[PDB]
């Protein structure tokens, strides 16, 4: 269920380089995490995202 | 910045870039040794880049200076976003010149209706991702606190104010946080948060720098 969540920047406006599992691609993609809030589909690196979600 | 324009090169000499391998947040130079940013932009190591216009092109007129101290407001809270302000001490003083200079701290709270200038390298799209290499600018008015509080019921603390446009389309966005809101020659705001970017009736929420003038003075003095 974690890996099905949509990418969420959250309300804050930083750009922490993060990755989320994109269910439409079956693999992870990068996004700006704003630095607060968000959801669990949020990983430091592509390899880590795929380790959890791939 | 959504709905803005490319700033004239080096015309906002107080704008800085915070870099930790890539640009991740903005900031404002407030003295030769100190930069103001957002507490949610905290990293344990930060390179400050002053004099920037294109963050991807090393023209040679930038000043890259490592942060010696990185101090979030001690009462920053990631759930409420209260006290979203941070101070960075440069490891060597910034050299003041035509492209690098300070922005005055505010002497009174922001006044609704005042025209301001918001700036940064943030996303330019409300849906999608288009991140600019060149610094973007947005002319935007201070909104009334009633407009701010009605847009975000129960979420606007004493430390916050709204700047922008309730009709949508013009706002700061991800990668703008920490950057300046300047009104009448003074740094009134720090880019903080919002629901989405440039959504109708969801304006940008900014840290009210005036409420932290004493904290800024005290922290600078304690860390000299
Ligand atoms: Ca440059």
């Amino acid at each position: 269920e974690v890996c099905s969540e949509q990418a969420e920047t959250g309300p804050c406006r930083a750009c922490f380089s993060r990755w989320y599992f994109d269910v439409t691609e079956g693999k992870c993609a990068p996004f700006c995490y704003g630095g607060c809030g968000g959801n669990r589909n949020n990983f430091d690196t592509e390899e880590y995202c795929m380790a959890v979600c791939g | 910045i959504v709905g803005g324009y490319t700033c004239e090169e080096n015309s906002l000499p107080y704008q800085v870039s915070l870099n930790s391998g890539s640009h991740f947040c903005g900031g404002s130079l407030i003295s030769e040794q100190w930069v103001v940013s957002a507490a949610h932009c905290y990293k344990t190591r930060i390179q400050v880049r002053l004099g920037e216009h294109n963050i991807k092109v090393l023209e040679g007129n930038e000043q890259f200076i490592n942060a010696a101290k990185i101090i979030r407001h001690p009462k920053y809270n990631r759930d409420t976003l209260d006290n979203d302000i941070m101070l960075i001490k440069l490891s060597s003083p910034a050299v003041i010149n035509a492209r690098v200079s300070t922005i005055s701290l505010p002497t009174a709270p922001p006044a609704a209706g005042t025209e301001c200038l918001i700036s940064g390298w943030g996303n330019t799209l409300s849906f999608g991702a288009d991140y600019p290499d060149e610094l973007k600018c947005l002319d935007a008015p201070v909104l009334t606190q009633a407009e701010c509080k009605a847009s975000y019921p129960g979420k606007i603390t004493n430390s916050m104010f709204c700047v922008g446009f309730l009709e949508g389309g013009k706002d700061s966005c991800q990668r703008d946080a920490g950057g300046p809101v300047v009104c009448n020659g003074q740094l009134q705001g720090v880019v903080s948060w919002g629901h989405g970017c440039a959504w109708k009736n969801r304006p940008g929420v900014y840290t009210k720098v005036y409420n932290y003038v004493d904290w800024i003075k005290d922290t600078i003095a304690a860390n000299s």
